C-alpha cells in the first residue's frame, strides 16, 4: 500500500522524493479517521431506522462547513459523468433539508491548492505530474476492501459509498498535507514527524463554546476528516 | 464598454456619440459601467467633461470632508491607469465654494 | 535567593550541557569555517 | 461599499437592550451607551440559531422512512457543544 | 452613496442609559425573545421544559461571554499594550466567532437570503392558488 | 432507598445486580448531602436563610460538576399520581400579546 | 412522590426549613444525571473488559474516575502547611511614617491608557 | 544536550522568552503529569486481570479524560 | 541571632584559587567612583573587609 | 468664472496641476478641527498601501509622488508607519523625501539612541523585548544601503553597535584593509558564540548576524 | 440538632505504603531516565515484562501536554487567526486589520505581486512603533490558568501546581526603583 502513497505525495506540497515512515504515520491517521467515519455513521443509520448506508448519510455527515459543500458538488458533477439519477437525488437531498444556504446548487482554499499546483509544474516535471493523476484509490478495488470492511455485521454499503469514503480519505490526505504546510510556515519564520504530530494536537483542541472556566465539557470523537 | 476605445484612440464624433449615449442612459438598473463613465471624463473634449461633471457633481453632497473621503476610499482608480487623477479631484474640492 | 542558585554548584548544566551544541541557525559560516579546517 | 457603522444600524435585534444591559450591570458595566450592546445581543441569536437549525435538521428527518419541538431533538443537538441533558421521563 | 457621517451622539459613547430590571422581569424576556426566534427558524409549537433549557442554556452562556470581556477589561488596564486592536474582537476569539466581519455574512445569508427565498414560496403558492381556482 | 435505583437502571438498558445498588444509593446520599453542605456556605452568609435556584448552581460551577439546565424559579412542575410534560403551546399568540419594561426599582 | 420527602428531610437535617419546590426537582435530575454517566462509565469498562456481564469492580474503577477530575477539594492539612513553611523565612518591610496608607508603585496598578488610541 | 526547554518554544512561537522562574514550574508540571498518567496506567494495568502488562493498548482508553490522541499505532 | 544560618548551608564550597582579590578590586572600582551622596556611610566598610 | 478657468488650466498643464494640489492639501487640512483629521489620518494609511496605485509605477509623472508630499508641510502630526516609507521610496521615486522625514521623526521621541551600556542583571523593570526605535532605524539602514550612502550608513551603526568588535570591523573596511577587516568579522563572529550558548536568543540583533 | 450534621471524610487517611527526579537537572525526560522511574513505579504494583512502546507514549504525551501551555499562555498575550475554525496557525504579526476602516471591510470582502500582498496584511492596520511585551512573569501564567482551565482537567495536579504559583508571585517594591533611577542618572 506504501507504493499508492510514494506516488500521491508527489502532488502535494511534500514532493521530490519524501520519506516512508511519514506515510505509514498518514496511513495510521487516515485508517483511523476512516473507522471512526464508519462508527460514527452506525448511529446516523441506526437512528435512521435502515439497516443500509442511504446516500444521504454521506452528505448529512459533511453539513456543517459548506466550501467542503461545494467540492463534493464538483467531484458528482463533471468527474462523476464520465451520474444521471446521482445528479437528481442530490438536488432531493438538498431540498430535503435546507432553509437559506444549501439550496443554492472564491474559497481561497482550493485556488490555492491548484495555484501550488501550477508552482510545482513550473520546475520533465510537467510530464511526471500529469502521469501522477488519478492514481488515488483508483486501479484497484479488491485491496481496498480489505483494508477496510473489519466486521461488515449489520450495515454495509452496496455501490456507491465504497467511492464516497476513498474521495473523503484523499481529501484527508490534502486536508493533513495543507495543515503540515501551515506548521512548516511558522518554522522558517521532506516534512519531519513533528510537523504532522503538532497539527494533529492543534486540530484536537477546539475553541467551542461555553469552554472557559470550566473543565466538565469534555471532548468526543474529533471529526472525520 | 472597454472594447471600442482600446483600438481607435483616435475618433473624435464617434467617442463622442458614443459618450452622448452613455450620458443619457446615466440621467434616465445599469449602474455597473464605472470604466465607461470615469473614461468619458479625459478623452478629447472639455464639453464632454464638463457633460459629465454635471451628473458626477450633482450626485453627491456640497461638502469638504465627505469629498475627501470619496477620493481616497470610495472612488477606485482603477479605470484610469495611465492619467494624473488628481486633475480630478481638484474639481470636488474646488464645487464646493462660493 | 535566585541567582546564587546559579552560582552555587550550577556548572553541570552551563560547561558540560551547553558543549558539543549544534550552533543556532543564524550563524551558519561557522560549520563551512571548520569544514575548511578539516579538509 | 458601506461601512460597518451603518451597518450596524440595519440589524434588528430581538432581545430588548434591558437584558444584555442588565448582564453589563451584573458583571460590573455602566450599560449606558447603545453602541456596544448590539453585537451580544447578535453573539446571542446566533448560539440560539444555530442550535434551532440543527434541531429543525433533526426533526425533518426523524420517522420519514406540526413541528413539535421534544427531547430527542434537543440532547442530540446539544451533544456536539458539550451539553449533556437527561431527565427522567417517569416518577 | 452611504458613508458614516460623524456628526451625532452614537458616533461615541453618549446615550441613554438602560432602565434597570429585576431577576423575575428579565427571565420573562428571555422567554418571549427566545420564542420568537425560534418560531422564525421555522417552528409552530413546542414544549414548556424545551423552553426552559434553551434560557438557561442561552443565559449560561450571556454570563460567561460577559464575565470572560470583564477579565479581559481589567487586565489590560493595568498593562497598556492589547495584543488584538479591540477587546470585543479578542474575546470572541476565546468564544469561537472569527471576526465581527462575519456577523454581517451570517445575518445576509440567514434573514436577508431567508427571507428573499420565504418570499418566493408564498409568491409561487399564490400563483397556484390562482391557477387552480 | 434501592428500589428507585433498580427502576432508572431498568432504562438506562439493564439491570443491576442487589450487592451494587447498596453501594450505588450510599454514593449518591453522600454526593447529594456534599451538594447541600457547600450550598449552604454560600446561603447563610450574604444574608439569608432562603433557598434559590442559584445557590445550587453556584455550588456546582465550583466543584467542577455541570449546573443542572431547565428549571426555572417560579413554582411549577405538579405531581399528579408520572411526570408529563406535553404542554403543546403556540408560539404566535406568545411573542407580542402583554409587555412592560417597567421595573421600578429604587433605593 | 417518596423522594421529595426524603429530600426535604435531608435539607431539614442541615439546619434549613424553607426552601423552593423547584430545587427538589433539580437533585432528582442531579442524582438521575450522576448514575446514568456513571453506569454508562461501567459499560465502556465492562466493553473494554472483554466479559459479558458487568462485574461490580469496574463500578469501582468508573466511580473512583469520577472523583478524580469532576470533585474539587483543597488539600487539607499537609500542603498549605508546607507554604507556611517555605515562606516563613520571608520578612516584613519596615514601617516608615509619611501620610499613612500608601499604595503600590504607579506601573502596578489598574491605571493605564491604551497605546493604539489616542488624541 | 538536545530539546531542554528553548527548543520546544522555537516549536510553536519563533519569538517567546521565558523567565528563569517560569522554566522550573513547567518542569514540575510535567513531573506531575509524568506521575498522574503512569499511577492510572498501573491502576488500569492491575485491572486487566489483576494484573497484566503496562499496554499501549489501555493507555488510548486512558486518555480520553485527557482529551488528547496519540498518533501512534494503536 | 542565636545562631543565624541564611547563606551557611548554601555557602561557595569551591576551590576558586582566585577569586578574592579580583572581587575586591572591583569593590573600589565601583564605590569610589561616581558617587559622593551615597558614599559617605560605605568607605568606612572597606577597611575591615 | 475664476475658479472655472484656474480648473481648466490645471487639466491642460500637469506640472501646475500638481504644484497647485501640494499648495491646497495643507490649506484644507489646517480648516478641520480636532474632530475629522483622527479619523482620515487613520484611513489614508491603508490608502497608501492600495493595490490600485502600481500601475503607474513606470511613469515618471506619478500621482502617488505629490500625493504624499501635499501631506507633510501639515503642523498636525499625521501617523504613518514608516515601515511603509522604505517601500513607499523604491518604486514611485521617493527616496530622499523619504529619508529626510525619518530623521524628522526618529530623534525627538525618545531622545536616547539604542546602545545598550550594561547587561540585564541590574535592571529590575524589565520594560520590553524589542527595544523602542529599532524597526525605525532598520528601514533607514536599508534606505542607506540601497542608496549607496556608506559613509552615512557607517556612522548610524558605530552608535547603535553593542559588540565593539562588528563597528571596527566597518571602519577598517571604510578605507581600505579588507584582510584586517575580515580578521576582525571573524573574531565578532566566535565571539558571540561563546556568549550565544550561555544564555537564549536574545532577540535584540536581528540583522547583526 | 447539631448531631445530623455530617462530617467531611478525610482523603488523608487512605494513602499507599511505602516499602524499598528530572526536574533540577533542566531536562525533559529521556528515554533512558524514564526507564529506571517506570521499573521502580511498577514494582510497588507489581508489573512484568517491561515494554518499549509505552514510554515513547508518555514522552510523547508529556511532549504536547507542555505545548498545549505554552500554546495557551502566548495565546493570552499575542493575536492569532483561526482557519476554517478552530486551528491556530500565525501566532505571529499584525496581519489581521481593523474592522472599522471601510479599507479592511473591502479587503475581507475581496479574500512583485507577493511584496505587495504582504504590505496589504503587514502596514494597513497597527501603531508606527509597536511595542513588544516583557517576557513571561509569574503573572501571565497564573492568569492563563484561571481563564481556560481546560490544558489540566485532574485535580490532583492543577491544584497542588496552583498554590506554588501563587507563592512565587514578586514584583518590585517602591525602594528599588530610586536604586534604578539613581543607576539611570549615573550612567548619562
Amino acid at each position: 500500500f506504501a507504493t499508492e502513497l510514494q506516488s500521491m505525495m508527489y502532488s502535494l506540497g511534500d514532493a521530490r522524493r519524501p520519506l516512508h515512515e511519514t506515510a505509514v504515520l498518514v496511513e495510521d491517521v487516515v485508517h483511523t479517521q476512516l473507522i471512526n467515519l464508519l462508527q460514527q455513521a452506525a448511529e446516523v443509520s441506526q437512528l435512521r431506522g435502515a439497516r443500509v448506508i442511504t446516500p444521504e448519510d454521506l452528505l448529512f455527515l459533511m453539513r456543517k462547513d459548506k466550501k467542503k459543500l461545494r467540492r463534493l458538488l464538483k467531484y458528482m458533477f463533471i468527474r462523476d459523468y464520465k451520474i444521471v439519477k446521482g445528479i437528481d437525488e442530490d438536488d432531493l437531498l438538498e431540498d430535503k433539508l435546507s432553509g437559506s444556504n444549501n439550496a443554492n446548487k472564491i474559497d481561497e482554499v482550493k485556488q490555492e491548492r491548484m495555484e501550488r499546483a501550477e508552482r510545482q509544474t513550473r520546475i520533465a516535471q510537467y510530464a511526471e505530474f500529469c502521469e501522477s493523476r488519478q492514481l488515488s484509490f483508483s486501479k484497484k478495488a479488491s485491496k481496498f476492501r480489505d483494508w477496510l470492511d473489519c466486521s461488515s455485521m449489520e450495515i454495509k454499503p452496496n455501490v456507491v459509498a465504497m467511492e464516497i469514503l476513498a474521495y473523503l480519505a484523499y481529501e484527508t490526505v490534502a486536508q493533513l498535507v495543507d495543515l503540515a504546510l501551515l506548521v512548516r510556515q511558522d518554522m522558517v519564520t521532506a516534512i519531519q514527524p513533528c510537523h504532522i504530530r503538532e497539527a494533529i494536537r492543534r486540530y484536537s483542541h477546539r475553541i467551542g463554546p461555553l469552554s472557559p472556566f470550566t473543565n466538565a465539557y469534555r471532548r468526543n470523537g474529533m471529526a472525520f476528516l | 464598454m472597454t472594447y471600442i476605445e482600446k483600438r481607435f484612440p483616435e475618433d473624435l464624433e464617434l467617442n463622442a456619440q458614443f459618450l452622448d449615449l452613455v450620458n443619457y442612459v446615466y440621467r434616465d438598473l445599469t449602474a455597473k459601467l464605472e470604466p465607461a463613465f470615469l473614461s468619458g471624463l479625459r478623452c478629447a473634449q472639455p464639453l464632454i467633461r464638463a457633460k459629465f461633471f454635471e451628473v458626477f457633481d450633482n450626485s453627491m453632497k456640497r461638502r469638504v470632508y465627505e469629498r475627501l473621503l470619496y477620493v481616497t476610499c470610495s472612488q477606485n482608480w482603477e479605470a484610469m491607469g495611465n492619467h494624473f487623477w488628481i486633475k480630478q479631484c481638484i474639481e470636488l474640492l474646488l464645487a464646493v465654494c462660493e | 535567593k535566585r541567582c546564587f542558585k546559579r552560582y552555587s554548584r550550577s556548572s553541570l548544566n552551563r560547561q558540560q550541557d551547553l558543549s558539543h551544541c549544534p550552533p543556532p541557525p543564524q550563524l551558519r559560516l561557522l560549520d563551512f569555517l571548520q569544514k575548511r579546517k578539516e579538509r | 461599499l458601506v461601512d460597518f457603522l451603518m451597518q450596524l444600524e440595519d440589524y434588528t435585534p430581538t432581545i430588548p437592550d434591558a437584558v444584555t444591559g442588565y448582564y453589563l450591570n451584573r458583571a460590573g458595566f455602566e450599560a449606558s451607551d447603545p453602541r456596544i450592546i448590539r453585537l451580544i445581543s447578535l453573539a446571542a441569536q446566533k448560539f440560539i440559531s444555530d442550535i434551532a437549525n440543527d434541531a429543525l435538521q433533526h426533526c425533518k428527518m426523524k420517522g420519514t422512512a406540526k413541528y413539535t419541538l421534544t427531547m430527542e431533538d434537543l440532547t442530540p443537538a446539544l451533544s456536539e457543544y458539550g451539553i449533556n441533558v437527561k431527565k427522567p421521563h417517569y416518577f | 452613496i452611504r458613508h458614516s457621517d460623524p456628526e451625532s451622539d452614537f458616533y461615541r459613547g453618549k446615550g441613554e442609559p438602560v432602565t434597570e430590571l429585576s431577576w423575575h422581569s428579565c427571565r420573562q424576556l428571555l422567554y418571549q425573545a427566545v420564542a420568537t426566534i425560534l418560531a422564525h427558524a421555522g417552528f409552530d409549537c413546542a414544549n414548556e421544559s424545551v423552553l426552559e433549557t434553551l434560557t438557561d442554556v442561552a443565559h449560561e452562556y450571556c454570563l460567561k461571554f460577559t464575565k470572560l470581556l470583564r477579565f479581559a477589561v481589567d487586565r489590560e488596564a493595568r498593562l497598556g499594550q492589547t495584543p488584538f486592536p479591540d477587546v470585543m474582537e479578542q474575546v470572541f476569539h476565546e468564544v469561537g466567532i472569527g471576526s465581527v466581519l462575519s456577523l454581517q455574512k451570517f445575518w445576509q445569508h440567514r434573514i436577508k437570503d431567508y427571507h428573499s427565498y420565504m418570499l418566493q414560496i408564498s409568491k409561487q403558492l399564490s400563483e397556484e392558488y390562482e391557477r387552480i381556482v | 432507598p434501592r428500589e428507585s435505583v433498580r427502576l432508572m437502571a431498568e432504562s438506562t438498558g439493564l439491570e443491576l445486580s442487589d450487592e451494587v445498588a447498596a453501594l450505588l444509593a450510599e454514593d449518591v446520599c453522600y454526593r447529594l448531602r456534599e451538594a447541600t453542605q457547600n450550598s449552604s456556605q454560600f446561603m447563610k452568609h450574604t444574608k439569608r436563610r432562603k433557598l434559590t435556584v442559584e445557590d445550587f448552581n453556584r455550588a456546582l460551577r465550583w466543584s467542577s460538576v455541570e449546573a443542572v439546565c431547565g428549571y426555572g424559579s417560579q413554582e411549577a412542575l405538579p405531581m399528579r399520581p408520572y411526570f408529563p410534560e406535553d404542554r403543546e403551546v403556540n408560539l404566535v399568540e406568545l411573542a407580542l400579546a402583554t409587555n412592560i419594561p417597567k421595573g421600578c426599582a429604587e433605593t | 412522590p417518596k423522594d421529595a420527602q426524603m429530600m426535604a428531610q435531608i435539607l431539614k437535617d442541615m439546619g434549613i426549613t424553607e426552601y423552593e419546590p423547584r430545587v427538589i426537582n433539580q437533585m432528582l435530575e442531579f442524582a438521575f444525571r450522576y448514575v446514568t454517566t456513571i453506569l454508562d462509565d461501567a459499560k465502556i469498562y465492562s466493553s473494554h473488559a472483554k466479559k459479558a456481564t458487568v462485574d461490580a469492580d469496574d463500578v469501582r474503577l468508573a466511580i473512583q474516575c469520577r472523583a478524580d477530575q469532576s470533585f474539587t477539594s483543597p488539600p487539607p492539612r499537609d500542603f498549605l502547611l508546607d507554604i507556611a513553611r517555605q515562606r516563613n523565612q520571608t520578612p516584613l518591610p519596615l514601617i516608615k511614617p509619611y501620610s499613612g496608607p500608601r499604595l503600590p508603585p504607579d506601573r502596578y496598578c489598574l491605571t493605564a491608557p491604551n497605546y493604539r488610541l489616542k488624541s | 544536550t538536545k530539546k531542554k526547554l528553548q527548543d520546544l518554544v522555537r516549536e510553536v512561537d519563533p519569538n517567546e522568552q521565558l523567565d528563569e522562574d517560569v522554566e522550573e514550574m513547567l518542569l514540575q508540571i510535567a513531573d506531575d503529569f509524568i506521575e498522574s498518567v503512569v499511577t492510572a496506567a498501573c491502576q488500569l494495568a492491575r485491572h486487566r486481570k489483576s494484573s497484566t502488562l503496562e499496554v499501549k493498548d489501555v493507555q488510548l482508553h486512558l486518555e480520553r479524560q485527557w482529551n488528547m490522541w496519540i498518533p501512534g499505532f494503536g | 541571632e542565636s545562631g543565624c544560618a541564611n547563606i551557611v548551608s548554601a555557602a561557595p564550597c569551591q576551590a576558586e584559587p582566585q577569586q578574592y582579590e579580583v572581587q575586591f578590586g572591583r569593590l573600589r572600582n565601583f564605590l569610589t567612583d561616581s558617587d559622593s551622596q551615597h558614599s559617605h556611610e560605605v568607605m568606612p566598610l572597606l577597611y575591615p573587609l | 468664472a475664476l475658479l472655472s478657468a484656474f480648473v481648466q488650466l490645471c487639466h491642460i498643464s500637469t506640472t501646475l496641476a500638481e504644484k497647485t494640489w501640494v499648495q491646497l492639501f495643507p490649506r484644507l487640512w489646517k480648516i478641520l478641527s480636532d474632530r475629522q483629521q483622527h479619523a482620515l489620518a487613520g484611513e489614508i494609511s491603508p490608502f497608501l498601501c492600495s493595490g490600485s496605485h502600481q500601475v503607474q509605477r513606470d511613469c515618471q509623472p506619478s500621482a502617488l509622488n505629490c500625493f504624499v508630499e501635499a501631506m507633510s508641510q501639515c503642523v498636525p502630526p499625521i501617523p504613518i508607519r514608516p515601515c511603509v516609507l522604505k517601500y513607499l521610496g523604491k518604486t514611485h521615486n521617493l527616496w530622499f523625501r523619504s529619508t529626510l522625514m525619518l530623521e524628522h521623526q526618529a530623534f525627538e521621541k525618545g531622545l536616547s539612541l539604542q546602545i545598550k551600556p550594561k547587561q540585564t542583571t541590574e535592571f529590575y523593570e524589565q520594560e520590553s523585548i524589542t527595544p523602542p526605535q529599532q524597526e525605525i532605524l532598520d528601514s533607514l539602514a536599508e534606505l542607506y544601503s540601497l542608496l549607496q550612502e556608506e559613509d552615512m550608513w557607517a556612522g548610524l551603526w558605530q552608535k547603535r553597535c553593542k559588540y565593539s568588535e562588528t563597528a571596527t570591523a566597518i571602519a577598517y573596511e571604510q578605507h581600505g584593509f579588507f584582510e584586517q577587516a575580515q580578521e576582525s568579522y571573524e573574531k565578532a563572529m566566535d565571539k558571540a558564540k561563546k556568549e550565544h550558548e550561555r544564555s537564549n536568543a536574545s532577540p535584540a540583533i536581528f540583522p547583526e548576524y | 440538632k447539631f448531631d445530623h450534621r455530617f462530617q467531611p471524610q478525610n482523603p488523608l487517611s487512605g494513602a499507599q505504603q511505602f516499602v524499598a527526579l528530572c526536574s533540577h537537572t533542566m531536562m525533559l525526560p529521556t528515554r533512558g531516565q524514564l526507564e529506571g522511574r517506570m521499573i521502580v513505579t511498577a514494582y510497588e504494583h507489581g508489573l512484568d515484562n517491561v515494554t518499549e512502546e509505552a514510554v515513547s507514549a508518555v514522552v510523547y504525551a508529556v511532549e504536547n501536554h507542555l505545548k498545549d501551555i505554552l500554546t495557551s499562555v502566548v495565546s493570552r498575550r499575542k493575536a492569532y487567526r483561526l482557519r476554517d475554525g478552530h486551528f491556530k496557525y500565525a501566532f505571529g504579526s499584525n496581519v489581521t486589520p481593523q474592522p472599522y476602516l471601510k479599507n479592511s471591510v473591502v479587503a475581507y470582502n475581496n479574500l512583485d505581486d507577493a511584496e505587495q500582498q504582504a504590505a496589504l496584511l503587514l502596514a494597513c492596520s497597527g501603531d508606527t512603533l509597536p511595542a513588544s511585551l516583557p517576557p513571561v512573569n509569574m503573572y501571565d501564567l497564573f492568569e492563563a490558568l484561571q481563564v481556560h482551565r481546560e490544558v489540566i482537567p485532574t485535580h490532583t495536579v492543577y491544584a497542588l501546581n496552583i498554590e506554588r504559583i501563587i507563592t512565587k508571585l514578586w514584583h518590585p517594591n517602591h525602594e528599588e526603583l530610586q536604586q534604578d533611577k539613581v543607576h539611570r542618572q549615573r550612567l548619562a
